[PDB]
């Protein structure tokens, strides 16, 4: 079936490569890679972060009233006796 | 709801720290002379305490001091022995309805896993051995209960069981209630957990090895695919 | 005879701000319900607040006396 | 011609992985499948090494692990290996299962559906192996799953005493949950064989949505290197986990043996389950809460059919991105509030939580689409 | 020209998958040894007082 | 190329020992439990066993013979030619005091436990597959290839007998 | 690599470094070509 | 075609055991083989009940 | 082809072991079995027949 | 040839798992089988004993 002789029809396409052994294997990290992870964080920053900051809150806002609730209210016993 | 034991230091707590083993011999004797009257520890036996802090031939001397049930005989009756190695500690009642009558209706558990089965772990037993009290204004314990604190619902069947000099440890320490509780719980840890030394001494070697192999095998990734890392096309038709 | 190191070592965290004001919150409270003639309120909860805030200090100075 | 296709077994492994074509560009995100198949193999060989010492016995249960812990050599790091293996193998799953609902592979059917049969049967096998040390938690888990039966109308209480071989749990059932968990990993991999079969007969999709035909590489040298890199990472996580803090994610209550006349007042689940607790815990009616249960995860089988968008990958559909984070959130608070005692704060929030998640699937997500389709003018 | 390190190390030993693979194996043998005996000396320094060993 | 094959071989060095280590740890998963090692000694009082009498006792898992030997039994068990044997050895290479004999009663074929006084020889004779012992338990004829073995004892009274 | 699906047939060629006119080895090198020159229409070393 | 051979699972299936071409006079000395499959299935069948009461 | 032909023939040749089968577990159970497996086991004595399963 | 080899495999197999089985229930000759099938491993002559006690 599915086997690299019949993929596909291409025509005009030139490729070059060289072999492993002639060139570096982390050639530049710190003037290319970094501020390329720098964008990649930028452009979906947006998109993923503010809905866990609302979770955030929630828990916090749940926690807090789940704990008030097991504190004893004076007024039960203050109000008429 | 029970109040939350805070983090007392202990010194086997670190990644890599080992257990006290003079601490977990004198816990042993708070076993012996107080704690074992009314709780069994089913999952120990003499032979364990040989290497951690006995040699065989004393391990073999305490065991000697217990009688244990054996049998039949030949004549198909039961008889009495001393105990030897291979022996468990000793029940201290036949059965649960037994413990129940001897203790007013409550249940002393097993302290074999006591430490791993309380949230808090060694902490809240020394709170709890440490923590007993007398009881606020407007609350009352019915017959045959004690007011402490770091029990949920705060009222314990078990009455304050340790106190100043109520042993002596064998290397001249003074037996003071605060000593005593850190003692016994060190020796509770050890029996919930024997494998805790050894675990640290192979996680050592294993994670170095682990955390060696990363960047390796990262290495080799790299080289194989600088090929298509650095590839370069153009499009070249006729037009 | 022996002095038990924790003895001496609550006597002194009690002797700070935060359990001062909790201690004194428990008196008033003990002060009302012995007071009232019949009522179903207890004072434990102020005392569990003390314990909790003394429990804290204790633990960070205790075992150094210890062996 | 070279051996490596003289032979029909051996050309089935060249076609498997070694010529292969695989898209050049492909992320981490597909490494977890191999981690899987890791795992499988990992439980089934821990496995195989417990039996030989367990009993399946309510007399004898908990003292057999109590055994292998203390006096078996090395049992000890062998039953830490088995338990946290599982851990592993749900969080591997649940990543899987994400990847494919935000890359869109869900349109490659078939495989699709074995993934949804293989995610049931793992349930039922975690949750089998579970109850086998009859602690106290243990005991009590048996009981809830096998009084869900008793839901169905008509043949209900019946299924239950005949599953439980008697007039209430106890040691007939043992051995029954012991046989299944014995035998169900095999199926699974039978299944899993059967998967893969499915999956290359397209190949894998890629981040981008459209077809690689183009640039498709072999299988050998590039993917194998690559999985073997997730695979030396995912056991120095594992081994950190089993050495250096063992009980992280461990139960007190499961280290008191089983009493069948005390329930503890505060009951929890293992993790990967607490999140179908929470729904379960949500409907205030017994039939109506048990198919909630079920159907949260046959939900799933439907999305191929609510697929509205021209595109197939979410990498270009910045709306639908939104919304999937969204519901990754809903499920972390479906995880928390598994965790609360039942009371009323967690009861609301957990109401609201459960009709956001089935909302989301069913209604907003086609709705953006239409809206996405709009906005480009097709 | 310049009788390099890597080269001398490469020519010798790597070049031949056989003499490759015995290099491997003798590597082993003595990393194994020395890998050992830095670790228990690390681990039975970190906590000196404590184990039986030296209580013994 | 030396560097970059110098990294392959230090990577493959690293995980020989992980997995040497891993594999050992799980393979002595199967050797015998620290509860099952046990050795006890046993006592045996004499004077309850009859002469011709053979008695089994259970001890490590497995049968003990004492036998109590008759006076032609002590004489004609001397008389054996100790060339004709695959084994040799002598009677009283084997026995502390001659009216009293102390074996395993496990065959050493393939182990299963020979029946006394039976076999053309006086001795033991396994039924499995067809072994021959003497009242000395020497190997007499069929498939074994050693002799009955004698455990270390020793005699703490002219009634009873200390197997260790 | 210069792709073209609409050409008949593909043609490739493949080398490594030789010494060139000086060395003696040359000699030696044509006899190995000379022993090696079906699968294909057209093959040349 | 027909669904028998629209498919890998079924076309595997077909060439297995329903087009498949056997001699057509091989004798009942040929029948022991299927007859060894349904014995290996019964065993396995009532193995899997008594396993759970051993 | 296989089907119908030897389907067919399979399926007798399964009805034949069934019958002999059934014959065998309720007419006369204890052909091939024996009384020696009737008795527990005694680490201490083997017994003077020995025969395994044929 | 390939089916013939496979077959022989799958003899062997079928024999261990047969023989396995014969040893459950723990009767009187149940016992004795099983001990000597375990000590059939000493024959080897180096590291047989240790396989057996393994
Ligand atoms: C209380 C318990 C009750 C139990 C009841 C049991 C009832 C069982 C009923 C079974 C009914 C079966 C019906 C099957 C129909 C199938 C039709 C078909 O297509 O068949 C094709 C098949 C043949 O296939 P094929 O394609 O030809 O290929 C075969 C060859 O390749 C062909 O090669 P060839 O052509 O060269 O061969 C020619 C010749 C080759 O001939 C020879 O080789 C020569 C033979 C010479 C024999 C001479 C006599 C004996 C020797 C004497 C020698 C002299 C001694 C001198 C001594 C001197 C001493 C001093 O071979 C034949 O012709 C053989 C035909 C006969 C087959 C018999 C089958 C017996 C089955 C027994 C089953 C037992 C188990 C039952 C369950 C028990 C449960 C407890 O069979 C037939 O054609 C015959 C069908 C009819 C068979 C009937 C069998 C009845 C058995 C009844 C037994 C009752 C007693 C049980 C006792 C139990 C004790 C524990
Ligand atoms: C006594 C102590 C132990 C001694 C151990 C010694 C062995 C050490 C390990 C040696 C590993 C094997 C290395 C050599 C493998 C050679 C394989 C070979 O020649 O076959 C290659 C060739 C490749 O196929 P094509 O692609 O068609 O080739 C066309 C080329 N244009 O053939 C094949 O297909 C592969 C055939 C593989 C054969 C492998 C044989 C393995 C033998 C192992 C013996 C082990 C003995 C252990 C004894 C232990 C003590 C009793
Ligand atoms: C022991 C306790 C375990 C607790 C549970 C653990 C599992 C759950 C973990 C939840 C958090 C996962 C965070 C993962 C990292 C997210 C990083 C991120 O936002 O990156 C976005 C970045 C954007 O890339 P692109 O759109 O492709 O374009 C870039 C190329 N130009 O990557 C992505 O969006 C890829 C998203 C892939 C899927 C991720 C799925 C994560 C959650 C899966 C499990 C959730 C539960 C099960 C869900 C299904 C239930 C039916
Ligand atoms: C409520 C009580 C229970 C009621 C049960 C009712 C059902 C009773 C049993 C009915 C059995 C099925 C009979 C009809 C099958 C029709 C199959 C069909 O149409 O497909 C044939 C056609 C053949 O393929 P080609 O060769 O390509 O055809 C080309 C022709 N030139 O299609 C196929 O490939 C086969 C498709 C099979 C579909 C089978 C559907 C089965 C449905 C079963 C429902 C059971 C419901 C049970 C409910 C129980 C109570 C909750
Ligand atoms: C157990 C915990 C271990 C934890 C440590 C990390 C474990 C994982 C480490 C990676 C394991 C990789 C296993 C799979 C093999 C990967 C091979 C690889 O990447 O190299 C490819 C390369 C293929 O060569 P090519 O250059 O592509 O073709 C040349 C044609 N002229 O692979 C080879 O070298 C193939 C030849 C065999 C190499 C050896 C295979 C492994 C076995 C060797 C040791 C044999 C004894 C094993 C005993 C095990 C215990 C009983
Ligand atoms: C008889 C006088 C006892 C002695 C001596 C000791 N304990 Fe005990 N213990 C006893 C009873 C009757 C109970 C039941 C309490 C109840 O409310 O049911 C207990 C309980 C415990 C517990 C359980 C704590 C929990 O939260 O469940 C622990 C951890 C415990 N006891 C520890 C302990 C120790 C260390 C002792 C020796 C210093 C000891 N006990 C002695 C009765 C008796
Ligand atoms: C034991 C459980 C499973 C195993 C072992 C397993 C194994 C695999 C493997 C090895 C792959 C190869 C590609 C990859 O790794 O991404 C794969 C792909 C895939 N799996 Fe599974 N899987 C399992 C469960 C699931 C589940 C639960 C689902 C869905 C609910 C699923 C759906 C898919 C899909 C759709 C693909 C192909 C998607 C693509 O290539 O883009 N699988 N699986
Ligand atoms: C997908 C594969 C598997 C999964 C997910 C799985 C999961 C589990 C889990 C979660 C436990 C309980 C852990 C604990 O109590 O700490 C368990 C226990 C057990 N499993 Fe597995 N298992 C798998 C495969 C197997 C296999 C193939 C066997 C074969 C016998 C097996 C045998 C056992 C045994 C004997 C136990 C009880 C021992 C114990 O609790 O430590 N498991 N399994
Ligand atoms: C569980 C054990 C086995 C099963 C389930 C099995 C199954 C089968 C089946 C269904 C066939 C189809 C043709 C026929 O029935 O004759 C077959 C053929 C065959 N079997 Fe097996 N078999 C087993 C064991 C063996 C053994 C032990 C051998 C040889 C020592 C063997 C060698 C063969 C051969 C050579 C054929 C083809 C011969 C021919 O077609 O002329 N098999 N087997
Ligand atoms: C080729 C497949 C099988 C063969 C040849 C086989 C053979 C046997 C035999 C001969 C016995 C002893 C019969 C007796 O003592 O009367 C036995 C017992 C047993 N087998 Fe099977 N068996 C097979 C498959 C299975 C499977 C898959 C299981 C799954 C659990 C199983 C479970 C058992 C059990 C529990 C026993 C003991 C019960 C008893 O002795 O009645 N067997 N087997
Ligand atoms: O990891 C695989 C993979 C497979 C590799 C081999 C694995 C494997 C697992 C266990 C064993 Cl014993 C052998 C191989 C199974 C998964 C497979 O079939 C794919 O199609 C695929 C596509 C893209 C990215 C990764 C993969
Ligand atoms: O019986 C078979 C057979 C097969 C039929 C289907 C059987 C079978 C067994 C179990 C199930 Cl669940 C399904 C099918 C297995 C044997 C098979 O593959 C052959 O090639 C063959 C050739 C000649 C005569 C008979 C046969
Ligand atoms: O009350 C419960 C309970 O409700 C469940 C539930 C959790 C969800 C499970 C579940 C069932 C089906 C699926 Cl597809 C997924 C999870 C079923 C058991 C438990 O697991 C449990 C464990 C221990 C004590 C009590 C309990
Ligand atoms: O003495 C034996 C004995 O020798 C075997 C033997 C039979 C042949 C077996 C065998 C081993 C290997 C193969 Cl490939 C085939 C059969 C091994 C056990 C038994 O089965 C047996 C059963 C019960 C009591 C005693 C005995
Ligand atoms: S076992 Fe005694 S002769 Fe074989
Ligand atoms: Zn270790």
């Amino acid at each position: 079936g599915r086997e690299f002789g019949n993929l596909t029809r291409i025509r005009h396409v030139i490729s070059y490569s060289l072999s492993p052994l002639e060139q570096r294997a982390l050639p530049h990290v710190l003037s290319k890679g970094v501020p390329n992870m720098l964008r990649r964080v930028r452009e979906s920053f947006f998109r993923v972060v503010p809905q866990f900051v609302v979770f955030y809150l929630l828990y916090t806002w749940g926690t807090e009233e789940f704990e008030k609730s097991k504190r004893k209210n004076p007024a039960a016993y203050e109000n008429d006796k | 709801v029970a109040l939350h034991p805070p983090s007392y230091p202990w010194s086997h707590s670190g990644f890599l720290s080992s257990l006290d083993h003079t601490s977990i011999r004198r816990g042993f004797q708070v076993y012996k002379q107080v704690c074992s009257s009314c709780h069994s520890m089913n999952f120990v036996a003499y032979r364990h305490l040989v290497g951690v802090c006995y040699t065989e031939d004393e391990a073999k001397a305490l065991a000697a001091e217990v009688e244990v049930q054996d049998g039949p005989n030949e004549n198909g009756e039961m008889f009495m022995r001393p105990g030897k190695l291979f022996d468990y500690f000793p029940k201290p009642y036949p059965n649960s309805e037994a413990a129940r009558a001897a203790n007013n209706g409550a249940l002393p558990p097993d302290l074999s896993y006591i430490a791993r089965a309380r949230h808090g772990g060694e902490d809240y037993i020394f709170s709890l051995l440490t923590g007993y009290c007398e009881p606020p204004t407007g609350v009352s314990l019915r017959e045959g209960l004690y007011f402490n604190p770091y029990f949920p619902g705060q009222a314990i069947a078990m009455a304050p069981p340790i106190y100043t000099d109520v042993l002596e440890f064998d290397d001249g320490t003074p037996a003071t209630m605060s000593q005593i509780a850190k003692d016994v719980c060190t020796f509770l840890r050890w029996a919930s957990e024997p494998e805790h030394d050894h675990r640290k001494r192979m996680a050592l070697k294993m994670l170095t090895m682990m955390a060696l192999l990363i960047p390796l095998t990262y290495i080799m990734k790299r080289h194989k695919w600088s090929v298509l890392k650095s590839r370069k096309l153009a499009y070249r038709p006729p037009k | 005879e022996l002095v038990d190191p924790l003895t001496t070592v609550r006597e002194q965290c009690e002797q700070l701000e935060k359990c001062v004001k909790a201690r004194e919150r428990l008196e008033l409270c003990d002060e009302r319900v012995s007071s009232r003639s019949h009522t179903e309120e207890d004072c434990m909860e102020e005392l569990l607040d003390f314990l909790y805030a003394r429990d804290h200090c204790v633990a960070h100075k205790l075992f150094n006396n210890l062996k | 011609t070279p051996m490596r296709k003289s032979n029909p077994i051996m050309k089935m492994i060249n076609h498997s992985l070694i010529d292969l074509p695989t898209p050049s560009n492909i992320s981490m995100w597909w490494n977890f499948g191999s981690l899987l198949a890791f795992c499988l193999i990992l439980q089934i060989i821990t496995g195989l090494f417990l039996a030989m010492h367990y009993s399946p016995d309510t007399s004898s249960a908990f003292s057999s692990i109590a055994h292998i812990t203390r006096d078996v050599n090395h049992g000890w790091i062998i039953r830490y290996l088995h338990a946290n293996g599982a851990s592993m193998f749900f969080i591997c799953l649940f990543l899987h299962v994400g990847r494919g609902l935000y890359y869109g592979s869900f349109l490659l059917l078939k495989t699709w559906n074995t993934g949804i049969m293989l995610l049931f049967l793992t349930m039922a096998t975690a949750f089998m192996g579970y109850v086998l040390p009859w602690g106290q938690m243990s005991f009590w888990g048996a009981t809830v799953i096998t009084n869900l039966l008793s839901a169905i109308p008509y043949i209900g209480t019946d299924l239950v005493q005949w599953i439980w071989g008697g007039y209430s749990i106890g040691n007939p059932t043992l051995s029954r949950f012991f046989t299944l968990h014995f035998i169900l990993p095999f199926i699974i991999t039978a299944l899993t064989m059967v998967h893969l079969l499915f999956l290359h007969e397209t190949g894998s999709n890629n981040p981008c949505g459209i077809s690689s035909d183009s640039d498709k590489i072999p299988f050998h040298p590039y993917y194998t290197i690559k999985d073997i890199l997730g695979l030396v990472l995912l056991l120095f996580i594992l081994t950190t986990l089993t050495l250096l803090s063992p009980n992280l994610l461990n139960d007190p209550d499961n280290y008191i043996p089983a009493d069948p006349l005390n329930t503890p007042p505060h009951i929890k689940p293992e993790w990967y389950f607490l999140f179908a607790y929470a729904i379960l815990r949500s409907v205030p009616n017994k039939l109506g809460g048990v198919l909630a249960l079920f159907l949260s995860i046959l939900i799933l089988s439907i999305i191929p059919t609510l697929h509205n968008s021209k595109q197939q990958s979410m990498m270009f559909r910045p709306l639908s991105q939104f919304l999937f984070w969204f519901l990754i959130t809903t499920l972390l608070t479906l995880t928390w509030i598994g965790s609360q005692p039942v009371s009323q704060p967690f009861i609301f929030i957990g109401q609201l939580a459960s009709t956001m998640y089935f909302t989301t699937v069913l209604i907003l997500m086609p709705l953006t689409s239409l809206i996405e389709n709009n906005l480009l003018k097709w | 020209a310049a009788v390099a390190f890597t080269s001398k190390l490469y020519s010798l030993l790597f070049r031949r998958t056989s003499t490759f693979a015995l290099t491997i194996v003798v590597g082993v043998l003595f990393f194994e040894r020395a890998f050992d005996q830095g670790a228990d000396a690390i681990y039975d320094h970190i906590n000196e007082g404590k184990l039986w060993k030296h209580i013994k | 190329k030396g560097f970059s094959y110098l990294v392959t071989a230090v990577t493959t060095v690293g995980v020989a020992y992980a997995a040497k280590n891993v594999v050992t740890q799980f393979i002595s998963s199967m050797s015998a439990s620290a509860d099952v090692l046990a050795m006890a000694k046993i006592e045996i009082n004499l004077s309850d066993i009859p002469e011709g009498k053979n008695m089994a006792f259970k001890w490590r898992g497995k049968p003990l013979f004492v036998r109590h030997r008759t006076q032609k039994e002590i004489e004609q068990e001397a008389a054996v030619e100790l060339s004709q044997l695959r084994d040799p050895q002598h009677d009283l290479d084997r026995v502390k005091k001659p009216e009293w004999v102390i074996l395993i009663g496990v065959c050493t074929h393939l182990g299963c436990v020979p029946i006394a006084n039976a076999g053309d020889f006086g001795g033991y004779y396994c039924p499995c597959h067809g072994s021959h012992y003497d009242a000395s338990g020497r190997i007499r004829l069929g498939p074994a290839p050693l002799n009955l073995e004698v455990p270390p004892y020793e005699f703490t009274r002219d009634d009873m007998v200390v197997v260790g | 690599r210069h792709r073209d699906d609409a050409l008949p047939f593909a043609h490739v060629a493949i080398a490594v470094e030789g010494p060139g006119w000086a060395s003696p080895d040359n000699v030696a090198l044509q006899v190995a070509n000379a022993i090696i020159g079906k699968l294909c229409q057209s093959f040349q070393t």
